[PDB]
């Protein structure tokens, strides 16, 4: 499975994934995708049990979840994989994921209704059940509420930090996780949900197929941060309480550890990654 | 040590806290708040935006919400 830029598929890819994501949503299966991750998100606390949001296994838990929705999206097609979005190269409403082929643009200012593209609610083919208010239909505000995406050299200072995560292991932790997740510091995941706005900003944000692209990204920077620091690895490494440890089962699987989902090429290459170097 | 309650009329709508840890209510209908460990908070309708209080929490919902009812 290669998992490629959103900026570099086909005409044909982005028609075969559209496609493919329609389908989970007609059946059924991708609503409770979008009910899975709101469970955690309103579940995961800084101040007691904690495993898919403010945790270091902030990171496995997404690379699982969207390994889920990946080999869902395969058994309606199997040549689909999830494309990622590079949102600190992509950082205009212009950019060609927002095009009416793709994932449509920005919503309309009056209600954040979004206007255009297969998830437009006009088309009937993307109703927002699983919410938090009564409004059935995709919103968004591409920049509204936070006025610029990371840039690369802000990611770059996220990939420089050495540990993989740091006692206490939630939203005010130092290290990579942290910042990556982005509790504290320039703030790379948690601004890319808000510049979106609508659903994307919500605990419900897997409403917005955007939000496969955005996770596939922020799971190849930890693919790429593990690259640039061979030497570090996931922590904590047993007996912490509330948090998942390396060799501990992780909610809702309970079959595979944040050990087993290291490794990504056991499961997905990407496009482009560059190798250790100095 | 929780934050104070408050209630007010806020763009249109009530919006109540409480200590409970602690709850708000947009016309009576509850909010899921949640309290990040360097004392700020979000809410289910902006879940990636920590904001000082629970009553900016229940302001920026008002404000995401745009009129619309609260689903329980
Ligand atoms: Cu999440
Ligand atoms: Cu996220
Ligand atoms: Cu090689
Ligand atoms: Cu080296
Ligand atoms: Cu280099």
């Amino acid at each position: 499975t290669v998992r490629k830029n959103q900026a570099t598929l086909t005409a044909d890819e982005k028609r075969r994934f559209v496609a493919a994501v329609l389908e989970l949503k007609r059946s059924g299966r991708y609503d409770e995708f979008v009910r899975t991750h709101n469970e955690f998100i309103m579940s995961d606390t800084d101040s007691g049990e904690r495993t898919g949001h403010r945790s270091p296994s902030f990171l496995p838990w997404h690379r699982r979840f969207l390994l889920d929705f990946e080999q869902a999206l395969q058994s309606v097609d199997s040549s689909v994989t999830l494309p990622y979005w590079d949102w600190s190269a992509d950082r205009t409403v212009r950019a060609s994921l927002w095009a009416p082929d793709f994932l449509g643009g920005t919503g309309r200012s009056t209600d954040g209704r979004v206007m255009d593209g297969p998830f437009a609610a006009s088309t009937g083919n993307w109703p927002i059940n699983v919410r938090v208010d009564s409004r059935t239909y995709l919103r968004r505000s591409l920049g509204g509420s936070v006025a610029e995406l990371p840039t690369r050299a802000e990611v770059e200072s996220v990939l420089a930090i050495s540990a993989y995560d740091l006692p206490p292991y939630n939203s005010a932790s130092e290290g990579f996780r942290n910042h990556l997740e982005g509790w504290r510091g320039v703030n790379l995941h948690n601004r890319v949900h808000v510049w979106v706005g609508g659903q994307m900003a919500t605990g419900v944000s897997p409403n917005d197929p955007v939000f496969w692209l955005h996770h596939a990204y922020v799971d190849k920077l930890w693919a790429e941060w593990q690259r640039r620091h061979p030497d570090s690895a996931y922590v904590p490494t047993g007996g912490t309480p509330d948090v998942v440890d390396l060799n501990e089962t992780m909610k809702p699987w309970n079959t595979v550890r944040p050990a087993d989902l290291l490794d990504h090429t056991a499961y997905y290459t990407f496009d482009a990654l560059e190798h250790h170097h100095h | 040590a929780a934050p104070e309650s408050f209630d007010e009329v806020y763009k249109g709508r009530r919006i109540q806290g409480r200590p409970a840890g602690y709850e708000v209510f947009v016309d009576g209908v509850q909010l899921q708040v949640m309290r990040n460990a360097d004392g700020s908070w979000i809410s289910v309708v902006s879940h990636y935006d920590p904001v000082p209080t629970p009553r900016a929490a229940a302001r920026a919902a008002v404000d995401e919400l745009q009129g619309a009812p609260l689903l329980p």
